[PDB]
């Protein structure tokens, strides 16, 4: 399923770079700017992808957990592709989701809604100290010192159970040099 | 007697008006050429004699503002400059990519004139306008990061941008000119 | 890159480092002359360098700035310079210690 | 310029003065009009003062010591970080002070310094000026840390990137 | 201390600057500071009572070559300083005015000192003088903005009734909409009774 | 083979208003960015206010024609040019009266120097000159009798050039700006004294930065920033233009 994979990715590719209203490449120009201040992200508002092939919205709204970190890859190669001569590093941005569907309030969210997008409101009681969470882990085997690595999307990994090719039971570490980390927040939400 | 943001530049539409007098291909939709077998342009500024002569479909060549307001009526269409098609673009767009240093060789006025008549034309160019679209915008982007470089290698004594836009230059002029002379009064300043 | 290859350049160049800002030298060996001294009759002073990292960006901006992104690869080869140092002077890890403009960090 | 009034404004900064000789009459600028001025006395003085004071006097009638906002500590500072420095809290007008000073003593590591910070915050100040809303909080920490010498280069480049995207998409 | 005063002037004098260059219309300017600058002539007549008592006890001459020469230029330059704060200020006010004649006159009154008043009825004088000898078959006053278009839409934004133009009338009814030449109705975007481009 | 063209140009070759408009865009465009006030096209404005008058009174006379064959395009064509041209010489005048407040003192210190190489009446229009004369009048009876009254005479002159800072603004010479060069307006490259081959075999100029002792070869065609005051003189020929 990676050629289907890389077809959502080129999809979502093309949306940014062909996405226009007005006479302006709206999504070109937010992540262009973003690009030059330094923040790696894009706000997306999901009139516009429903506006432009609501195929895509369906696939996103059907399984957001698989398809947002092919969107936000896809929008890693775009900005690449609008900041570097490449012939001649940025991380994983994150995607920002606007949207106007009609909100379920707090208490009505239940088992129907595991795993959809949705859209809420309410009032902030707390917000914990920020925390590091892994995007990527640089991984060496105890025994042999076999390296290998894992890419993370954090929508839901765990270290591999044995050696990838005795080595031990449950033998892999962490490289804690190596390895990637992203800031994550907890909030509570009344 | 001349504004603050006027006193050492461009209006982006004193831009438009520079490049506005440029000469344009069009093809007339009234006939003007009287047969042997009434007013007449009498202009000032421009070749008054192309516009007597024309005939319906017989391609000619006028200043832009003249071409823009035939073309505000049903009474020409613009003929889109070589450079301005499709392929051209994308052979431009291979230089920028294949150069990382120089600028490609684009007109002038290419930036001013893909605005003026992606809008005011818009019916008239043989390629689909999206794509004419996509591809000056191609451009911009690529071209804006070969300038995000160079400013990289401002100097107190000089600097050279062989093919950059009025548009883009005139965009950039006030920050370049303002940086180049305080880093020349830091130099001279140091000077016994 | 593997850091064990260059890993001798960046003790070499420490060593410069150290030869170029006398001082720290100077430093070193009094240390070592106060504690043979406390030693001598019966306070001790530790294996510790404060080294400014203005000297070290003056120096090799480009070993200061390892200094600052890449401490786990620059920081053992300058100690074990150090450690070097102090051992060459006359008759243990030494340990470094840092100043000085560190701007966005 | 004469007129130019954040040329009269960064005259009007201070720096410390040590003075070359007793003069009577003086002591105004020690808030005491009948006393003089000693040798030794260390009094901050006006720059527009103190300019035409460090040349006057022969030995001048007084010496200008090193101000702090080009002390070593800041300097250094400087040769670090150079987009991370908060020059507003140093002095709002660092410069065009830093001008007047390199032309007063010809210091040409100075020079170099300054020529160094500037063009490095000239390039993060054109990212600023160059990014447009369709105002992001970074821009805003970042521009509180201009110089009224580089708020207005930034206020005149981003003015130009502005109004450059207003023609080109809006009519 | 002398220059202090001073200061404070061109500081009043950066924040009316700032007001004016913020907003894209003209803001009409503040009061002019009559109190400071009343403050700041005073200590000027100060600064001249001191030369002359010290150029009267010269002829005591109290170590004149050295001690008096210092004292002379100490209160020469707090007189320097204060002369560059005024005429900054006043210089600045008097470039909004030149600009407000431009863009307005051409074609709020308490906060000028009477001074100003007269010094801008002159300068419009002046402009009106440009636009009548020679030069004249331009409005020099006219905009600068490029005339992007010969003819425009214009919604009537205050009655004004039955008007002529050369060869013609307008019946400025509220809320009607002419499509119109742009060069027989510029004259009435600018006092506001038209709407559009 | 045996190359011919020049006989087949002797047998080839067997002021306009375009020029003049073409001209007056140039003017404009290297004052509006250049520091200097730039002398004042004297014969050049002369012709074309001249123009001016006669192609309003030719519309004018049209419209009469139409009031007492007929398409009216045309005249909506020269109408909406006396636009495009007023608006030209308008934008142009009022630059270069702003150049003429800012350096109202230094324009009064050209005139007083009898060893000027520039009297005011070259450089500045009739009109010009009764703006910048009355106009420092007025500024001056304002400082007068607002500032100027209440100083010693030691302080009252508002020109101090021995001030411990100099009260006459002069143009910023070294200012930087964008130019594009030339070469000779002719195709003469071959008649050209200053014009010469870069290395690559690509015309240039040469021209000397004299504070950093430093040369620099501006090619043809291409497109430079420079220290105004480095380039004046082939501005000045118009071997280059300011962008
Ligand atoms: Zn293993």
């Amino acid at each position: 399923n990676d050629d289907d994979n890389t077809e959502i990715i080129k999809s979502f590719k093309n949306f940014i770079l062909e996405f226009r209203l007005d006479s302006q490449f709206i999504y070109r120009d937010q992540l262009r700017n973003n690009i030059l201040v330094k923040n790696y992200s894009l706000t997306v508002n999901m009139e516009h992808l429903i506006g432009y092939n609501e195929d895509i919205y369906k696939k996103l709204s059907d399984e957001p957990s698989d398809i947002i970190p092919l969107f936000e890859t896809a929008i890693t190669q775009v900005a690449k592709r609008i900041s570097i001569l490449s012939r001649a590093s940025l991380p994983t941005f994150q995607l920002i989701l606007n949207s106007n569907a009609n909100q379920i309030p707090l208490r009505d969210l239940d088992s129907e809604h595991v795993s959809k997008i949705v859209r809420l409101s309410g009032i902030i009681i707390s917000t914990s100290v920020l925390s590091s969470r892994a995007t990527y882990l640089s991984i060496m085997c105890r025994n042999c010192r076999h390296t290998t690595s894992i890419t993370i999307n954090n929508f839901n990994v765990s270290l591999p159970r044995s050696c990838l090719s005795n080595c031990g039971p449950d033998p892999y570490i962490i490289i804690h040099e190596s390895s990637k980390f992203i800031d994550q927040q907890f909030l509570k939400l009344q | 007697s001349l504004p603050a943001h006027l006193q050492q530049t461009f209006s982006p539409e004193e831009i438009q008006f520079i490049v506005e007098n440029e000469p344009i291909k069009i093809f007339p939709r009234i006939t003007t050429r009287q047969k042997i077998r009434h007013t007449r342009w009498q202009l000032i500024t421009t070749d008054d004699k192309a516009l007597n002569n024309m005939v319906a479909m017989r391609s000619t060549e006028v200043v832009l503002w003249i071409a823009l307001l035939l073309k505000q009526q049903s009474k020409c269409s613009i003929v889109a400059p070589q450079w301005l098609t499709t392929k051209e673009l994308d052979r431009k767009i291979q230089y920028e990519k294949t150069h990382p240093d120089r600028f490609s060789e684009l007109p002038w006025n290419w930036l001013v004139l893909a605005r003026i008549l992606f809008n005011k034309a818009k019916d008239d160019f043989h390629d689909p306008i999206h794509e004419l679209r996509g591809k000056i915008q191609d451009l911009r982007e690529i071209r804006q990061i070969k300038v995000l470089k160079g400013l990289k290698y401002l100097n107190e004594s000089h600097l050279q941008l062989d093919n950059l836009s009025l548009l883009e230059i005139n965009e950039l002029r006030p920050f370049i000119t303002e940086i180049m002379d305080k880093l020349r009064e830091i130099h001279t300043a140091s000077l016994t | 890159f593997a850091p064990d290859a260059v890993f001798g350049d960046r003790v070499r160049r420490f060593q410069e480092f150290l030869d170029t800002f006398t001082s720290y030298r100077d430093s070193v060996r009094s240390i070592q002359v106060y504690n043979s001294n406390n030693a001598a009759n019966y306070n001790i002073l530790p294996h510790r360098i404060i080294i400014s990292l203005d000297d070290l960006r003056e120096f090799d901006r480009s070993f200061w700035s390892g200094i600052l992104v890449e401490p786990a690869y620059f920081i053992p080869p300058a100690e074990k310079a150090l450690t070097d140092l102090a051992d060459s002077m006359d008759d243990h890890p030494w340990k470094l210690s840092f100043k000085g403009s560190f701007g966005a960090h | 310029g004469y007129y130019d009034i954040d040329d009269v404004l960064a005259d009007g900064t201070e720096f410390p003065c040590k003075f070359q000789y007793d003069i009577p009459g003086l002591g105004y600028l020690e808030n005491n009009p009948g006393r003089p001025i000693t040798k030794n006395t260390k009094l901050n003085l006006p720059l527009w003062l103190a300019r035409i004071l460090a040349i006057v006097g022969p030995v001048p009638f007084v010496e200008l010591l090193p101000p702090d906002m080009f002390s070593t500590k800041v300097m250094n500072a400087i040769k670090t970080d150079p987009v991370a420095l908060d020059l507003h809290s140093i002095n709002s007008h660092f410069f065009s002070l830093a001008i007047k000073w390199i032309m007063l003593f010809s210091e040409k590591e100075l020079a170099n310094v300054v020529s160094e910070l500037l063009l490095q915050r000239a390039q993060e100040l054109n990212h600023h000026a160059s990014s447009l809303s369709i105002t992001n909080i970074a821009t805003s920490t970042f521009l509180l840390k201009l110089e009224e010498m580089e708020k207005e280069i930034y206020k005149k480049s981003h003015e130009s990137y502005k109004d450059t995207k207003r023609w080109m998409f809006k009519k | 201390m002398y220059g202090d005063l001073g200061n404070k002037l061109v500081l009043e004098a950066k924040r009316t600057k700032q007001l004016y260059a913020r907003s894209n219309q003209d803001v009409n300017l503040p009061m002019y500071h009559e109190d400071i600058i009343r403050n700041i002539l005073k200590e000027v007549s100060n600064l001249r009572k001191n030369t002359e008592y010290l150029k009267e006890q010269q002829q005591l001459g109290m170590l004149d070559d050295k001690v008096a020469k210092c004292q002379y230029f100490v209160t020469l330059l707090c007189m320097e300083r204060n002369k560059r704060c005024l005429l900054a200020y006043q210089r600045l006010r008097t470039d909004i005015l030149d600009s407000m004649a431009w863009n307005n006159n051409g074609l709020d009154t308490n906060n000028l000192s009477h001074q100003e008043q007269e010094y801008l009825k002159e300068y419009c004088d002046l402009i009106t003088d440009l636009k009548s000898g020679d030069l004249v078959d331009i409005d020099l006053s006219g905009s600068l903005v490029p005339p992007s278009d010969v003819f425009i839409d214009v919604r009537v934004l205050k009655d004004a009734g039955e008007i002529q133009t050369e060869y013609g009338v307008f019946n400025l009814i509220k809320d009607s909409q002419f499509f119109v030449r742009q060069s027989d109705v510029e004259r009435l975007i600018q006092q506001g009774y038209l709407q559009k481009i | 083979d045996i190359n011919i063209d020049d006989i087949l140009a002797e047998l080839d070759k067997e002021v306009s208003p375009q020029q003049d408009f073409s001209d007056l865009m140039k003017s404009w465009k290297n004052e509006r960015c250049s520091p200097e006030l730039l002398p004042y096209p004297h014969q050049l404005m002369k012709r074309l206010l001249n123009r001016i008058s006669m192609q309003s009174q030719l519309i004018e006379n049209i419209s009469m024609g139409f009031l007492d064959n007929e398409s009216k395009l045309p005249l909506l064509c020269m109408e909406t040019e006396l636009e495009r041209l007023k608006f030209v010489i308008r934008s142009y005048i009022r630059c270069r009266l702003s150049k003429i407040d800012k350096f109202s003192l230094y324009l009064r210190q050209l005139n007083e120097d009898e060893n000027s190489l520039i009297s005011l009446t070259d450089l500045l229009s009739k009109d010009e000159i009764k703006y910048h004369d009355t106009h420092s009048l007025i500024w001056l009876k304002l400082v007068n009798d607002s500032i100027l009254k209440y100083m010693p005479e030691e302080l009252q002159a508002i020109n101090d050039t021995e001030g411990s800072v100099n009260m006459i603004d002069e143009p910023d010479w070294n200012k930087f700006v964008f130019i594009h060069v030339n070469g000779p307006p002719d195709g003469k490259w071959n008649e050209d004294p200053l014009l010469q081959e870069n290395e690559f075999g690509k015309p240039c100029y040469t021209v000397t930065i004299p504070d950093l002792k430093e040369e620099v070869e501006l090619t043809i065609g291409s497109i430079y920033v420079m220290r105004y005051e480095v380039i004046r003189d082939l501005l000045r020929d118009d071997k280059v233009a300011l962008i």
